[PDB]
């Protein structure tokens, strides 16, 4: 019925890419890239943020089964945008995704697209939709995290900005792997427990069983602690080599 | 763990002929080299698309693969052209191979229905219906070209090509036109956008209706003149019996000759008195008062209808050609 679209940390490790030889250095580097491309030319055109990411997972997934070296990754972010955008009812024209896109890259960068940028990515979405096995119905951590933090009743403003910041972890986690890790439940919960931890709030303390030091185990069901501190490990990891600001 | 779609070709089945003009492409009849199981192929042609994949076909399948039922067309996978990038060829829609529509049954002139032959067929539609409206969805197109059957007897919905999904919660507008004139229920005439499923209802006690009469019930060609046929019978809308027909924008505008009363079980009074009751039921011009789904499937017209102990159809094994 339903296609498996997780992988393990083994599974990641022998993505197409890493076959035809790239490391896994470079290849982390071409999904950033990637998925910040998707972000930034969704954001100018005015796409929100249930878009955005189901994009970014279109591409994530792409080169689970393609290879960088076949697939330029700025082609393939404009076309997962482009396919996005129809699937959740806010399509843009082909057109404005490429005057975009132009004002984004540099000549080096555009250089991907070709002679006809629009062709290059019309064609590319015939492969796309057989890579994704026309599974376009995608849900993402943004809606977790809002129903999540809604039950919690307490200090007003903690509460805020416990969210606020969880938002911002989620819009780095698409640019990881996580998404194709973790169903988007426990990511919401992770970005809380992770921005939980930074802001010394106790969650707890804002819940029905403020004796219950695991708060979370009344929004999703058997994920040990030892998960969670995974996925806050590799956010915190783009936070390394002062590549963002907390 | 083969739920893999795009990936199969469609030399896999062997084309038969074309069946009919769909919406973005042809449907072929075809079988299938593996299994021999008849299907039927709607095509999705993306060369010189503007938009490329077409966004109507992507709500399509959208839905499609959320709708596991007996009774909705069930989508068994996607296969593709002949390929080798830089290439052209189109997708194609796999669907179990349905012997016969409704419309066409009427039309041949060649089959009628007993009282049981209705009573399965109308619990059918109506489970597969209860189904959807549960799912927080709305079909839009429900008539007698879009209900398919087998010469098994089952029923099935055809083509879900103006659903969309529904906000029980909170009403959110949605889009006015959409069902064919025939079958479309009188809020939809005067303009109604936050309507409700039961839409949907009003097309189905049109199918009702029509198992009965062997001819659409209402049969105009502007929505003026069909609130004028279906006020004949059904009565004319007024507060009386309808405290929200006020609100509607056509409402003043599009007055029907006259004042008329509802003599609907006057002119449908061969039906049985049982069937007649689910008919009056869901041909009440409040959608506030017509019967859902499930409202439907408690009447005593299908309550106790035992579809494992109900015969065949005379059903004709000889379409009529190929
Ligand atoms: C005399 N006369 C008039 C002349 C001869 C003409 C003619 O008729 N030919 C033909 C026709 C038709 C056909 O067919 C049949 C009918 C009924 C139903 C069916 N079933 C079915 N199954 C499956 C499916 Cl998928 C389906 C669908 C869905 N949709 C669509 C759309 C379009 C098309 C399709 C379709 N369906 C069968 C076949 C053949």
């Amino acid at each position: 019925t339903k296609p498996c679209w997780y992988w393990d940390k083994k599974d990641l490790a022998h993505t197409p890419s890493q076959l035809e030889g790239l490391d896994p250095a470079t290849e982390a580097r071409y999904r950033r890239e990637g998925a910040r491309f998707i972000f930034d030319v969704g954001t100018r055109l005015g796409l929100h943020y249930d878009t955005l990411a189901t994009g970014i997972i279109y591409f994530h997934r792409f080169y689970m089964f393609h290879s960088f070296k076949q697939f330029p990754r700025y082609v393939t972010g404009a076309c997962c945008l482009f396919l996005a955008g129809k699937v959740e009812e806010t399509p843009k024209k082909c057109k404005d995704i490429i005057k975009t896109a132009r004002s984004l890259l540099n000549d080096v960068q555009f250089g991907q697209f070709g002679d006809d940028p629009k062709e290059e990515v019309m064609v590319l979405e015939r492969i796309l939709l057989q890579t994704i096995k026309f599974d376009l119905q995608v849900e993402h951590p943004y809606q977790f995290l809002l129903k999540y933090a809604k039950q919690l009743k307490g200090d007003k403003n903690k509460i805020q900005k416990l969210v606020q910041m969880a938002w911002t972890f989620v819009n780095d986690s698409l640019c990881t792997t996580l998404s194709l890790q973790w169903e988007p439940e426990i990511i919401a919960v992770a970005v809380m427990y992770l921005a939980g931890r930074l802001c010394k709030f106790e969650i707890q303390e804002w819940t029905s069983k403020p004796m219950y030091r695991r708060w979370w185990e009344q929004f999703v069901q058997d994920v040990p602690v030892d998960v969670l501190e995974d996925i806050c490990h590799q956010i915190l990891d783009l936070y390394s080599q002062g590549k963002q600001q907390m | 763990t083969e739920s893999d779609w795009g990936k199969r070709c469609v030399d896999k089945f062997d084309i038969i002929g074309i069946i009919g003009e769909g919406t973005y492409g042809q449907v072929y009849k075809a079988k299938d080299k593996d299994t021999g199981e008849l299907v039927a192929l709607k095509k999705v042609r993306l060369d010189n698309e503007k938009e490329g994949f077409p966004i109507t076909a992507i709500r399509e399948i959208k839905i499609l693969r959320q709708l596991i039922h007996r009774s909705v067309v069930n989508m068994k996978e996607i296969v593709t052209d002949k390929q080798d990038k830089k290439d052209k060829g189109a997708f194609y829609l796999v669907f179990e191979y349905m012997d016969h529509d409704l419309m066409g049954l009427l039309e041949s002139g060649l089959v009628h229905f007993s009282e049981d032959h209705i009573k399965s067929f109308m619990k059918q539609l109506m489970e597969g219906l209860e189904y959807c409206h549960k799912k927080n969805f709305l079909h839009r197109d429900i008539k007698c070209s879009n209900i398919l059957l087998n010469n098994s007897g089952q029923i099935k919905l055809a083509d879900f090509g103006l659903a969309r999904l529904y906000n029980s919660e909170e009403s959110r507008p949605y889009t006015n036109k959409v069902i064919t004139l025939w079958y479309r229920p009188p809020e939809l005439l005067l303009g109604e956008e936050r309507y409700t499923p039961a839409i949907d209802v009003w097309s189905c006690g049109c199918i009702l209706g029509e198992l009965f009469t062997k001819k659409p019930i209402f049969q105009a060609n502007l929505e003026l003149a069909q609130l004028e046929l279906i006020s004949r019978l059904c009565g004319s809308p007024c507060p009386a019996v309808w405290p929200d027909v006020i609100k509607l924008p056509y409402f003043n505008t599009m007055k029907p000759k006259k004042q008329y009363r509802r003599r609907l079980r006057e002119e449908f009074s061969f039906i049985p008195s049982a069937a007649l009751d689910l008919l009056d039921h869901m041909l009440t011009l409040d959608p506030s008062k017509r019967c859902t789904a499930e409202q439907t499937l408690q009447s005593d017209f299908l309550k106790d209808v035992e579809l494992s102990k109900m015969a065949p159809p005379d059903l004709p094994h000889w379409q009529d050609c190929h």
